[PDB]
RNA sequence: GCAGAGGUUCUAGCUACACCCUCUAUAAAAAACUAAGGACCACACGA
């Protein structure tokens, strides 16, 4: 047989990336594509926000003065916020903004390990000039989707359901490759749409490792 | 917003009382989640005592059907607002358009019988992005009743209860505002004369938005 | 575990006499220390009683004979 | 107080409100077999509390019934395992609110599920005359050994396939599975893998799942048909019968005794009802139940594969 | 008018797009009808019942 | 977070030598369908096995015909030959010839070995001859193909079922470990022509799928 | 453990559906623990 290799990785944008697997026999390509899509969508290492602590408000429903939208809306916006951490499975992010203007993800104070993937993302709008918001953002590495209720202390602390799903959609198309002297060989191309926290090639590598480990249950390695 | 709509959604939202519509058109000098302030235009404002209009949006409050009513501001600072214009989006309202539900991709096909005749199959993505997560506000009332053998106390101390449950309550015997409680927990401590502390119904799990206590004239109000 | 009780219903035709006989057998299992003759594999008393009926090893006549015999040893015990 | 609907007779004597009753909305749960129904974990916990207390005392985990109630309130792990033991072989009655006919209430062997909604097996939902639109069914728990045995022998769904009103079966496929069976049992004049001979149903399924041969295409296949003409014995008949790939795939599902003529046709709803009736009359109750469950599974799967969508065009 | 609206976008005018099974991965024959529809969550929730 | 629940099978249920049932309890939510579909498609589309692809009979040269003195039609003979499964050595292709006369079935035992190649099922029947004087002569051609290659895509031709598997059907049922969310339990029912034991077939398919993924994992 | 009281805790605990020990007129060496009562009429809604 022939073993596919990561011949090319193409990034049309930061969020959207394409990976190509050139050598694959007939039938192998489509099976591998479906399996990789399911593995990537099902479970990948993710760093979504877990809990948010607001200095000024106790619970999510009540609102703080000088903030355009509700605290619940702020929490759900923070859920959309995504970060990538290189070495720490746990990290604490602190946000401070004063004065009029939107509170973008760039304004979050960031350590060396943790980096915000999309600074343009906006958490809240501080309309009042004498309005300041201080946030302690807790980010936990996780797998899949965990509801807030499933997990589990201070009254001020707020829990937001986390979604450790770096990839949003995974689309694969099977197109025949052009080998110089070969037949019935097709290249698998996977379109990855992700928030950008996980590298595309790294995500493919992790998915392949997970699938191989699962297969090692069926037959000894 | 409904991607496919009649076109009367705007009329319904405007005519409904939930939507806060500007009495007099003008520029918005200040917008906030709690309140929206409009600087009235010179032409539309009265010659005398017109001032500038202020609107107080009602925050999350219980309904007769136990659904949250929340006016979220629909305009930004410095955004002009015309006469008879929607200021903030009420419940099930988006940009002055009545938006009862969340629309999403729908595929018509049998799927291994999970949608048998009228059943509906829903993707995990729907739960993940909280499209149909609906805030439900339930009000629980515990009343101190004058009774024989002495009135029932509102004290925190209760016979034969765990200290962990009492920890959520305050010193005066009322749960802290903003605290998280689950089924079976005691919200306010009440003792029968000689036990009667109000408790969360089993299964119900939520956070207390606010606690309001009403006291008769002539009887001392507690610390909380 | 038995999905259906047909084998019993041709073992016991009435299908209501079936309920009575297998109920007496299961009662003997729960109250008495006696255990089902057919081996039990994570099965409740009623299920294993129906299983015993299925093999034909237990029926109303056999059950009545067995209880009469047990009363016989009860009388013989007193002497 | 005596006469009328509000009178004590009809309110509290003829029909009495009962304990150990649970009410929740209905769910399909196609994975369930015929005798099994989905049951929420909390609902089974509440319904089976006395049994759980008794098993806890027998295990010795809780010395007192009050301790057992405290354990249940804690909802600790051992309580779940105890709940698994009692639920395993203890039938429960599923009952739609308007009980028009005898089949309105039928027992089921509960299967614990994570959720809050009761799952009813799709085939019996037609018998229950129950849709999936906020429909709610009461769940009563038999207590005595006489009661559990009674439910298993009579109230259980697999025990009563035929409706009392008429000899026609009542668990007939209704919406999706019948559509899938019709899709399988159809002929397209031109389709992938047409005009090739197939060794048997196994080869037909392998060709379809590989995708090289279309689901519905006229192909000569070899079938091992079994006849009940022999007194209490099945005789194998092997022949080359012209049919579609879908029909050949469906054939492996049916029991041996049934002839090929029933599956050879297009299998409309009336045809499937006649198929089930013939299976009941020839093979017996248990093969009929197994065949009904298998046919529901295949109908669902091949209807999902078909994607028979409704469109404006 | 709806057909013209579809033709204005890249989407097919037929309104039915070939759809691929999530588990098996084989595209369904007889392409299904897929489109965005408004759906309301009724207050008749299961937990209250 | 990189850790996963790795399944530990509780049983490998076997009803017959050809037909076996394999189940894995824990697996993971959504992994059961992925693994089942992957294995099923991988062992249908591609399996190392040898089957009959070309047939030559001296009696007749046209498929829509009947050899005189033979109960079975040659089309029926083609189907029985297709059913026949044969184990082969390292050599890819071997021709086997038989000339049999007399009334009686033509057993797969009676076919001449014509080399080290051996047939898995002697009991299998190719055809039956009604007349003792009449005789049957067939040329059989086998190839070490990978998958099911219909003759329609490709002087008598027969569809070749190179893959030893006959039927596979994977079903996912809910399973739990301790108290945990629903986890898929994959039950795989595999029927093989007999050239390889079904569990050995599953192991071989898993090895092939792993070899497909050796490049990315890097051990 | 069946008629009562006492005991190491926490007013009181004698099986009250109810949790330990003692005896028939006398109170303590002892750790898991405690509560058993309440309708109709109208409206709206789901099937
Ligand atoms: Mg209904």
């Amino acid at each position: 047989f022939l073993k596919p290799r990561l011949v090319d990785i193409e990034q049309v944008s930061s969020t959207h990336a394409k990976v190509t697997l050139e050598p694959l026999e007939r039938g192998f390509g489509h099976t591998l594509g479906n399996a990789l899509r399911r593995i990537l969508l099902s479970s990948m290492p993710g760093c979504a926000v877990t809990e948010v602590e607001i200095d000024g408000v106790l619970h999510e429903y009540s609102t703080k003065e000088g903030v355009q939208e509700d605290i619940l809306e702020i929490l759900l916006n923070l859920k959309g916020l995504a970060v990538r951490v290189q070495g720490k499975d746990e990290v604490i992010l602190t946000l401070n903004k004063s004065g009029i203007g939107p509170v973008t993800a760039a304004d979050i104070t960031h350590d060396g390990d943790v980096e915000i993937v999309k600074p343009q993302h906006v958490i809240c709008h501080l309309t009042d000039e004498n309005a300041s918001i201080s946030m302690r953002i807790k980010v936990q590495r996780g797998r899949g989707y965990v509801p807030a209720s499933t997990r589990i202390r201070p009254i001020g602390r707020l829990l937001v359901d986390a979604c450790y799903s770096p990839v949003e959609r995974i689309a694969y198309n099977v197109e025949a490759a052009r080998v110089e002297q070969r037949t019935d060989l097709d290249k698998l191309v996977i379109e990855m749409e992700t928030n950008g926290t996980i590298d595309p090639e790294e995500a493919i590598r992790r998915a392949a490792t997970i699938l191989a480990e699962q297969l090692e249950a069926f037959v000894d390695l | 917003k409904p991607l496919v709509g009649t076109g009367m959604e705007r009329a319904v939202a405007v005519d409904s009382g939930v939507t806060a519509v500007a009495k007099r058109g003008g520029v918005v000098q200040y917008v906030d989640a709690s309140r929206i302030v409009i600087k009235v235009n010179e032409d539309e404002m009265y010659p005398g005592e017109a001032g500038i209009d202020i609107y107080n949006l009602t925050k999350y409050t219980r309904s007769n059907q136990n659904t949250c009513i929340n006016q979220m501001p629909c305009v930004s600072l410095g955004e002009p607002v015309e006469r008879g214009d929607v200021l903030a989006d009420g419940p099930s309202t988006d940009l002055g358009e009545l938006a009862l539900g969340q629309n999403m991709r729908v595929a018509f096909m049998p799927w291994n019988g999970y949608n048998f005749e009228d059943s509906i199959l829903v993707s995990e993505r729907v739960v993940q992005e909280d499209r149909f997560t609906t805030i439900h506000i339930q009000e629980l009332a515990c009343v101190s009743r004058d009774t024989k053998l002495g009135p029932e106390e509102i004290t925190a101390d209760i016979p034969n209860v765990g200290e962990a449950a009492l920890s959520k309550l305050d010193e005066s015997g009322i749960v802290y505002i903003g605290a998280e409680v689950t089924g079976g927990d005691i919200l306010v401590g009440k003792v029968t004369p000689k036990d009667s502390s109000l408790r969360v119904p089993n299964g119900v799990s939520g956070t207390v938005i606010d606690v309001q206590v009403f006291t008769r004239d002539g009887v001392e109000k507690d610390k909380r | 575990a038995r999905v259906t009780v047909q084998d019993a219903v041709e073992k016991i035709g009435n299908r209501f006499d079936l309920v009575l006989v297998a109920a007496r057998r299961a009662r003997q299992m729960q109250v008495g220390g006696k255990d089902p003759l057919v081996p039990e594999e994570n099965d409740k008393t009623t299920v294993i009683a129906l299983r015993e009926i299925e093999e034909g090893l237990i029926n109303n006549q056999i059950l009545d004979v067995r209880e009469r015999q047990e009363q016989q040893e009860q009388e013989a015990a007193e002497l | 107080m005596i006469k009328g609907k509000q009178g004590r007779f009809r309110q509290n004597l003829l029909g009495k409100r009962v304990d150990y009753s649970g009410r929740s909305v209905i769910t399909v749960g196609p994975y369930l077999r015929l005798h099994q129904c989905g049951l929420p974990k909390k609902m089974a916990l509440e319904l089976f509390k006395p049994f759980i207390y008794g098993k806890l005392e027998l295990r010795g985990l809780a010395t007192t019934i009050k301790a057992a109630k405290k354990m249940v309130e804690r909802e600790e792990a051992v309580v779940w395992d105890i709940l698994d033991e009692v639920i395993r072989e203890h039938p429960v009655l599923l009952n739609r609110a308007p009980t028009l006919h005898r089949l309105g209430i039928q027992a089921f062997e509960p299967v614990l599920i994570e959720g809050k909604a009761i799952q009813l097996h799709p085939l019996v939902c037609a018998a229950y005359n129950a849709d999936f639109d906020g429909d709610q069914m009461a769940v009563h728990v038999p207590l005595t050994l006489e009661a559990q045995l009674e439910a298993r022998a009579l109230m259980m769904s697999t025990n009563n396939i035929l409706s009392p009103a008429n000899g026609e079966p009542i668990i007939v496929p209704s919406q999706d599975v019948v559509l899938g069976l019709y899709y399988m049992t159809r002929d397209c004049v031109n389709a992938k893998g047409e005009g090739m001979v197939l060794t048997g149903p196994k080869e037909a399924e392998r060709l379809y799942r590989s995708g090289l041969a279309s689901l519905h295409a006229r192909v000569k296949v070899r079938i091992t048909e079994y006849e009940k003409d022999a007194n209490g014995e099945l005789v194998a008949k092997t022949s080359l019968k012209d049919t579609t790939v879908g029909r050949a795939i469906l054939w492996m599902i049916v029991p041996k005794g049934l002839p090929y003529s029933i599956v050879n046709q297009a299998l409309g709803k009336k045809a499937i009802s006649k198929m089930l009736n013939t299976c009941y009359r020839i093979l017996g109750l248990k093969p009929t139940v197994i065949f009904a469950d298998q046919i529901m599974y295949t109908g669902f799967a091949y209807a999902a594969r078909s994607g028979a969508s409704v469109g404006i065009d | 008018e709806i057909k013209e609206l579809l033709k204005l976008g890249d989407l097919p005018t037929s309104g039915q797009i070939r759809l691929y099974d999530g588990r098996t991965g084989e595209q369904f024959e007889r392409p299904v009808t897929v489109g965005y529809m408004y759906m309301l969550k009724l207050n008749h929730l299961v937990d209250d019942k």
